[PDB]
RNA sequence: GUGUC
DNA sequence: GACGAATTTGCGTGTCTCGACACG
DNA sequence: TGACACGCAAATTCGTC
């Protein structure tokens, strides 16, 4: 099926039930993934989905 | 833009309503503008200006170098089966349209040595030439070998209640001519004078775009 | 042999046997340099600015207008304030002749002809100047 | 690094505040029942019969009232949408018009007389349920976030599809079986339906129109027209070598026929001719006002028809030989269709047939009478108008043989699953093909649709791209005159085509102007006039929506003010730089300078399909170049309403961005503010509805986080 | 027509290059890898196209075609014939299409969409019509092939 | 060519008279001589000799691969990729070449 | 497979850009035996395999020729005396062509063609340079008779096969071996393999019926069978050799 | 007519 | 030189143009 | 809106009185 974008969504609504507000996840551009997976560094899980 | 200040060149412009009223514009779109007109001779010319239209019918020669005789003998005795008033074709018709019965903008430029001189035109005209002659040739021919919505016919009838004007011709050197080209080109006012028209363009702006 | 079978995409030669355009203030300027008289066909704005519209018929009789030619630039038409500009279209390649009809009492009229066009110039007046003079 | 305002996305709200998604369909009628309606009036406005010429009824004034219901004896009370939802009543309001008639001898001018009722929509102008608060919404049991836009007829939610049909007053050259062929369809207010087509064929043009039997030569039409010599008929045609050896031909051949003279032509066209009085005046006739009506003709000059044939068969000529062909695929000449035009036709032939055959309830009374006097109001009927609206919207047959037409499938009940499938029908388009597998180009996607329609956004199955979806940001223009745009164009300095010969066209130099498909004239050096009518258009005199364009290949400039086009805003730039800045947008967030003085301003304005084809357009603000004309607002309104709802959407494949869009409205959910009260056949309703954590900026501009369809898990 | 293909070869090369040195820097437990490895739903395109560059998306076997005149996108130049501009995508499914890489990548699944929509009606009119002729050939006893007469 | 007369403005047809030929037409009388020469030059566009097809100049423009073939034991192969939709799901085809003295083609 | 086997033209390149229908409608093609087809396509091998330029000399032979494309200019002349067309052959033209045309080809050519005129008014004036006299009769006048001769010179063949439209010639390579096969577009294949340079015996059709007519209908079971199987090799299908050849 | 395979 | 006979070719018209299920 | 198999019919050539 070739579909990437269930899994930084999963991350993204992962990262925001975490900190507690909600991600914006808008077409040609929205949040990247980079400074969410360093957000997913201060809680304590593992960085990307492990 | 300043560099519009040295070369600044002046002309004056006239306009005069002497010869306006009679005036009017003839088109040929079928002749070369190399070739003339006024040289070859004209034996009639007839107007009429109620509906602006014009029938022109020039002379040109019966026997020539270049004419071949037996067409014309021929055509001349399908036309007869009176229109001609010799043994051949020596005339051609010419017919008009009336365009552009609303012209102001249109007005014709005379430049003289040093002035412009402007004059309102009347009417522009069309000069086509046209076949007819063979049509009432033909259907003469046939006649004796067989023997609220508004039209056209109406219309007809509406030009058949104008009478008809004649003309006489005056061309390449003639007084006349002078005459006119100077009561064309005198402006009688020769001296400047100003205060005739101010219009600012936030007024011509504004009456040339209705709001409304 | 001057009557010739014409040619209508070669009407400018017609040789048969043995297009170049121009700008009006050039063009001005060798009809002036030659020093000769011919007649030009213009075309004017509808509704001109005057005292509803005003043509040259609801109009005097006199000098009413100004040339001005700008070095590198082009000819431009003044009546004290109103701005025009005024350049050369559709270049006539047929024959064009102005007559003066003269008409008498019933029939008995004269017909006189005064000379041909061979050039028509279009004037019209710059909105932009217009618009940059209403905003400002 | 280069200045970049990252405020142009408050835009876009302001802008669907003003009109969008669903309010053009509010547009269409609110324009409608203020300025078609009497037109209409207007043009049936005098009627008599021909018994006596003194009998006869007038048109004063027309217009209609508030959605009222009539009981049992003179009982109008204002009736809420909901009661006619739950009763199986049918929302309408009457039509009172003020009509004068003469009976005896003396007139009599009746005001407020009731002709008969028509359906108003929800959210209109005549409707209870607009400038109201929630509080107020919450009085008469209907949910705020209804977008509206349908018709309520007995009961059920019907709302009528938006339909795209093929350009008219046009010329199209395509290509056939064997060749290339030019076609004209010709169709104005008017009923007069036309398609004439010139074919070519060894070497020789010829004419097929379906009022003749057999084909014409098109030097026949020409020495029919009143273009007598054969030189400047090919003077019209054109001076080129390579044009004369295909037109040398065609001119031999009618050399060959004997027909030299206008009434030759007249009498050999009046023999092809057939119809179930002479020839020549029927020959006359009919190319007077049968072929091209588009083409007015003052008295009886067919100069201009003439010239445009000419224009036609060097357009044919330049097309043969080569291959350059027209298309039915671009959507810069496919023009959209609301429910606007089509109750407006309806109506009009409603109203003509009730004024036509009234006319024949008093044809057989004024000899056969009994007084002196006859009343025409107790000769009067209301039914036949209500019952012809009513059966036309609910039933779906638009059958008007007065206008030669038969179309089904028009109007559909409203989805009412969820949310997004009740708003995502009001955008959905239908299209003019019928479902069928020989189609692949109109299915195909087309690169001249940008921001317009929906790529991902259709349905998969057997309709795969028949059934399309509008963009966030556009907007369908309407209908204008042209008084002033010509008034302008004469000013500007544009030529009269009757004075010139054909000659002068040849001419490379030379530009055609066309306003919706009519030749104006002839303008020299085209680019002072696009750039001053653009200049004049960003004034505020001219109207926004008018498009001009120029092509080079034909030498032609365009100007468009037909109803029917796409318009999206566009923001502009000069020569490096976009006119809007940070300070003119801070105004707009404090709460002043809004988008129509913005539009004042002359800093953004609406382009359409076939005038961006002539400017370039830079996605950013970073790929700004220096011929760039106007940017884009925001890349993301490319999507769609379905198609709003997938998070990364570029992350995720096409397949899978269209089945999920597919497959959106279909999901299960909350349906609105009033699901207990409202009783509808099938309902699927969820328990605990969640909210989306990866929510969408389209999300919240639709307000989706109020009536959520799924859960999170 | 020659630069046409003179380019095109130029582009597939980056695609193939970056996929292969795309191999060598993967793990030995990248569960996708290891799909493609066994091979039940996968392949080493899908590897490539997910990880290094999606590579060029044709249209009827060929560049996208130009749509409003000598041009597929008003965004791009006049007469631009380069790869990037006219159908050539570089960013992958990672990083983040562009709005042009988005339509160009779109329009090819649009190409395959209306193909299985038309196939079904041709192929089984086919199937109904070679299957009427066929339908009564049967073997004999003595290794023999006939017709009902 | 193209030829009119000046007098009416219709075409002219050449035929014979009684002298010499005439250049004649059939609406107005209009005869012109015909002298020494008269003649036009035209310039019909000629064929061109095509170029052969096929052959390994050809093979050169695609890029090939480094892959073995188990029908002649080389590493030398041309790789093709296409796309087609199979009975479950899309998946990317492969085509497969010899670039040798066999030179055979198949499909993967 | 047939279910599986709608997309086109298959093996995408610019090795050889020939429309060659092969997918679904070549098979329904098979399936309906139409007398006229679409894509001809008839293959050839040469007696002399070897030698490249024999086989551009014989690739001129099955090639329909024209006379405007051999013709560097035309005139017609207008004198006091009688006028006639007269066109000037190129012989350069042919000579890198290497035609068998010389004059008197082309006046025997145009004086069995199907447009009127016989053996009565054509005349060979020096090497390469033809004349014609437009005559006066059976019409109409001789002028309307010139614009009927000069619309239809280029049309007359001077040589070749008239209805076999385009050929080009094939290079097959090996480790030392090199041959040079000949495709033509036509259907007259009866008319294309009985001539000298082609293969008379090793030269193969497209089209069901031109084999049909011109082998036999024994013939004809043998072509549709590798007809088949040649479409279903490029598809990635399998299908065993009985079941086309108890459909054959 | 709509929806799914 | 003139009339009956048989050939090749442009043009007229009819038939469909996969399956299944559910709801109003 | 593609497919070509049937008739229906007019231009044209070899032939013999
Ligand atoms: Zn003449
Ligand atoms: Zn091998």
């Amino acid at each position: 099926r070739m579909t990437v974008g269930k899994l930084i969504e999963l991350l993204a609504g992962k990262a925001g039930v975490l900190d507690g507000r909600f991600h914006y996840g808008t077409a040609f551009g929205g949040s990247k993934v980079k400074d969410v997976c360093e957000d997913l560094v201060r809680h304590g899980y593992n960085y990307l989905g492990k | 833009n300043e560099e519009d200040d040295p070369v600044v060149q002046e002309i004056d412009v006239y306009l005069a309503k002497s010869l306006a009223e009679k005036l009017y514009l003839f088109q040929y779109p079928v002749r070369p503008a190399s070739m003339t007109y006024d040289d070859i001779p004209h034996l009639s010319a007839k107007i009429k200006p109620k509906q602006q239209k014009v029938e022109l019918e020039m002379a040109i020669d019966t026997l020539n170098p270049n004419y071949c005789r037996s067409k014309g003998e021929q055509i001349a005795l399908n036309v007869d089966g009176s229109t001609y008033s010799s043994k051949l074709m020596d005339k051609q018709t010419f017919c008009s349209s009336q365009t552009t019965s609303n012209t102001s903008r249109y007005a014709a430029a005379l430049y003289r040595q040093g002035e412009l001189h402007l004059t309102p035109l009347h009417g522009i005209l069309q000069l086509r030439p046209s076949f007819s002659y063979l049509d009432k040739a033909d259907a003469k021919h046939r006649e004796r070998e067989a023997a609220r919505v508004q039209s056209y016919e109406f219309l007809q009838k509406k030009h058949a209640e104008e009478p008809w004007v004649h003309l006489h011709y005056y061309g390449l050197r003639d007084s006349r001519s002078e005459h006119e080209r100077q009561y064309l080109l005198c402006p009688g006012s020769s001296g400047v004078e100003n205060t005739e028209l101010v219009k600012s363009p936030s007024e011509y702006l504004m009456m040339l775009m209705p709001p409304s | 042999r001057r009557p010739a079978p014409p040619l209508t995409p070669g009407r400018l030669p017609s040789i048969r046997s043995r297009p170049k355009d121009v700008s009006v203030a050039e063009l001005l300027r060798e009809l002036s340099l030659t020093k000769e008289e011919e007649l030009l066909f213009l075309q004017l704005p509808d509704t001109l600015p005057g005292q509803n519209a005003c043509t040259l018929a609801d109009l005097t009789e006199g000098q009413v207008g100004k040339l001005l030619i700008r070095k590198s630039g082009r000819v431009q038409l003044l009546l004290g304030k109103v701005t025009l500009d005024v350049t050369m279209g559709t270049a006539c390649s047929f024959l064009q002749e102005l007559v003066s009809v003269g008409l008498g009492d019933s029939r008995t009229g004269e017909m006189t002809v005064l000379g041909h066009v061979k050039h028509k110039l279009v004037c019209s007046p710059d909105f932009e100047s217009l618009l940059d003079h209403k905003h400002r | 690094p280069i200045p970049t305002v990252e405020e142009k996305w408050r835009l876009l709200p302001a802008f669907l505040k003003v009109k969008g998604l669903v309010k053009q369909h509010i547009d269409s009628f609110n324009y409608f029942i203020n300025v078609e309606i009497k037109k209409i009036m207007k043009a049936n406005e005098k009627v008599t019969s021909d018994a006596d010429p003194m009998w006869y009824l007038k048109y004063l004034n027309i217009y209609v009232g508030l959605p009222d219901v009539e009981e049992s004896f003179n009982v109008t009370r204002p009736v809420s949408p909901h009661e006619c939802r739950l009763r199986d009543m049918t929302y309408s309001a009457p039509i009172t018009v003020d009509i004068e008639y003469t009976r005896g001898s003396q007139r009599i001018i009746r005001n407020a007389l009731p002709i008969g009722r028509m359906p108003i929509m929800l959210r209109s102008s005549n409707c209870v349920l607009t400038g109201k608060t929630p509080a107020e919404f919450a009085k008469l049991n209907e949910c705020p976030l209804d977008p509206g836009g349908y018709f309520i007829v007995k009961g059920v939610e019907k709302v009528i599809l938006i339909q795209e049909q093929l350009s008219k007053n046009r010329i199209i050259v395509e290509a056939d079986r064997k060749g290339a062929v030019g076609a004209s369809v010709t169709s104005s207010t008017h009923e007069k339906k036309s398609r004439t087509n010139m074919a070519v064929k060894q070497g020789r043009f010829y004419l097929r129109h379906n009022t003749l039997s057999e084909d014409i030569p098109i030097v026949i039409i020409f020495k029919a027209m009143g273009v007598e010599s054969d030189q400047e008929i090919v003077q019209m045609i054109g001076t080129e070598e390579h044009v004369m050896a295909a037109f040398g031909p065609s001119l031999e051949e009618c050399q060959k026929a004997q027909i030299f003279t206008q009434m030759q032509a007249l009498k050999y066209i009046g023999n092809k001719v057939r119809r179930q009085k002479t020839k020549i005046e029927e020959a006359r006739e009919l190319l007077a006002s049968t072929i091209l009506t588009h083409v007015p003709v003052k008295e009886f000059n067919f100069r201009a028809k003439c010239i445009y044939t000419a224009v036609m068969v060097r357009r044919v000529i330049l097309a043969q030989g080569d291959n350059k062909v027209d298309d039915r695929d671009y959507y810069g000449n496919k023009r959209l269709e609301l429910a606007g035009q089509l109750l407006s036709l309806l109506f009009e032939d409603l109203f003509k047939k009730f004024n036509s055959e009234m006319k024949k309830i008093a044809d057989q009374v004024i000899p056969k009478q009994r007084a002196a006097q006859f009343d025409v109001v107790k000769h009067m009927r209301q039914d036949q108008i209500t019952n012809g609206m009513v059966n036309a919207i609910s039933t779906g047959n638009w059958s008007l043989k007065r206008f030669k037409m038969d179309r089904q499938g028009v109007t559909q009940v409203l989805s009412r699953l969820s949310y997004i499938s009740a708003l995502g029908m009001m955008t959905r388009i239908s299209s003019q093909f019928e479902k069928t597998r020989k189609v692949s180009g109109p299915r195909s996607l087309q690169p001249s649709q940008w921001g317009m329609l929906c790529p991902s956004d259709t349905p998969e199955g057997e309709a795969c791209g028949l059934v399309k979806n509008l963009a966030l940001m556009t907007h369908i223009t309407t209908d204008m005159e042209d008084g002033p745009i010509v008034k302008l164009a004469s000013n500007l300095g544009v030529e009269d085509v009757n004075l010139l010969c054909g000659e002068e066209l040849s001419y490379p130099n030379v530009f055609l102007v066309f306003l919706n498909g009519n030749i104006l004239g002839v303008i020299r050096d085209h680019k002072k006039l696009v750039n001053t009518f653009r200049l004049m258009r960003r004034a505020g005199y001219i109207n926004e929506f008018v498009s001009i364009s120029t092509n080079l290949t034909d030498r032609c400039v365009y100007i468009s003010s037909d109803g029917g086009r796409l318009c999206r805003p566009y923001i502009i730039v000069k020569k490096q730089k976009p006119a809007v800045t940070n300070k003119h947008m801070e105004e707009l967030a404090q709460g002043y300078r809004n988008f129509e003085d913005f539009l004042h301003e002359s800093l953004v304005e609406y382009l359409d399909v076939n005038e961006e084809n002539d400017c370039n357009i830079a996605l950013y603000e970073h790929t700004i170049n220096k011929d760039t004309t106007h940017l884009e607002i925001e890349p993301f309104t490319l999507l769609g309403v379905c198609a709003g709802l997938i998070p990364y959407p570029h992350h995720n494949q096409s397949p899978r961005n269209t089945y999920q869009c597919a497959m959106g409205k279909q999901a299960m959910g909350t349906i609105g503010y009033n699901q207990r009260n409202r009783i509808d056949t099938l309902m699927y309703l969820l328990a605990y509805p969640q909210k989306p954590m990866v929510k969408t900026k389209t999300i919240e501009l639709i307000e989706f986080e109020k009536l959520p369809a799924g859960q999170n898990a | 027509e020659t630069l046409e293909a003179l380019i095109l070869k130029e582009l597939s090369v980056i695609r193939d290059h970056a996929g292969s040195a795309c191999l060598r820097e993967l793990d030995k437990s990248n569960s996708p890898l290891t799909m493609a490895l066994c091979g039940s739903k996968g392949s080493f395109i899908n590897i490539s196209q997910m990880i290094a560059c999606v590579g060029q998306q044709a249209i009827s076997g060929s560049r996208v075609p130009d749509g409003f005149e000598n041009r597929s996108l008003p965004h791009f130049e006049k007469h631009s014939k380069l790869p990037a501009a006219k159908g050539f995508v570089a960013n992958s499914f990672y990083s983040g299409l562009t709005p042009t890489e988005f339509f160009f990548h779109t329009m090819a699944g649009r190409e395959g969409l209306v193909d299985t929509a038309v196939k079904t009606a041709e192929t089984g009119y086919m199937q109904r019509r070679l299957v009427k002729s066929l339908e009564d050939l049967c073997s004999q006893y003595d290794l023999t092939v006939r017709s009902s007469t | 060519m193209l030829l009119f007369c000046p007098g009416c403005g219709n075409g002219l047809i050449v035929e014979e008279g009684q002298r010499c030929h005439r250049f004649s037409c059939n609406t107005c009388p209009y005869v012109h001589n015909i002298t020494r020469k008269v003649t036009n030059r035209k310039y019909p566009k000629l064929k061109e000799v095509d170029d052969v097809l096929g052959g390994a100049a050809a093979w050169e423009n695609v890029d090939s691969t480094a892959e073995s073939c188990p029908k002649c034991e080389h590493p030398r192969a041309y790789f093709m990729q296409l796309q087609t939709r199979s009975a479950d799901e899309p998946m990317t085809t492969f085509y497969k070449c010899c670039n040798a003295q066999c030179g055979h083609r198949w499909r993967d | 497979p047939g279910t599986q086997m709608t997309l086109k033209t298959f093996h995408f390149a610019g090795v050889a850009s020939m429309n060659i229908t092969l997918g679904v409608p070549r098979i329904k093609e098979i399936i309906n035996a139409s007398k006229a087809i679409s894509t001809p396509i008839i293959t050839a091998q040469l007696d002399k395999d070897d030698d490249a330029d024999y086989a551009r000399l014989v690739k001129g032979r099955i090639e329909k020729t024209l006379l405007g494309e051999i013709s560097e200019y035309i005139e017609e002349v207008f004198l006091p005396d009688d006028c006639f067309i007269l066109v000037k052959l190129s012989l350069e033209r042919i000579r890198l062509l290497r035609l068998e045309v010389n004059a008197e080809t082309v006046r025997y050519s145009i004086c069995t063609s199907k447009l009127r005129v016989k053996p009565g008014d054509v005349a060979v004036h020096g090497e390469a340079v033809v004349c014609v006299t437009p005559r006066e009769n059976s019409k109409s006048s001789m002028y309307y008779v010139l614009q009927f001769l000069k619309e239809d010179l280029p049309k007359v063949v001077v040589q070749g096969i008239p209805e076999v439209s385009r050929a080009v010639i094939h290079i097959d390579e090996q480790s030392g071996k090199e041959k040079y096969k000949l495709l033509v577009e036509g259907d007259n294949l009866r008319a294309v393999m009985a001539t000298h340079g082609v293969k008379g015996t090793r030269t193969t059709s497209n089209n069901t019926y031109e084999v049909e007519k011109t082998l036999g209908i024994e013939a004809a079971r043998t072509t549709i069978i590798n007809e088949i199987q040649y479409t279903m090799v490029n598809h990635g299908m399998s299908i065993d050799r009985r079941h086309v050849m108890l459909l054959s």
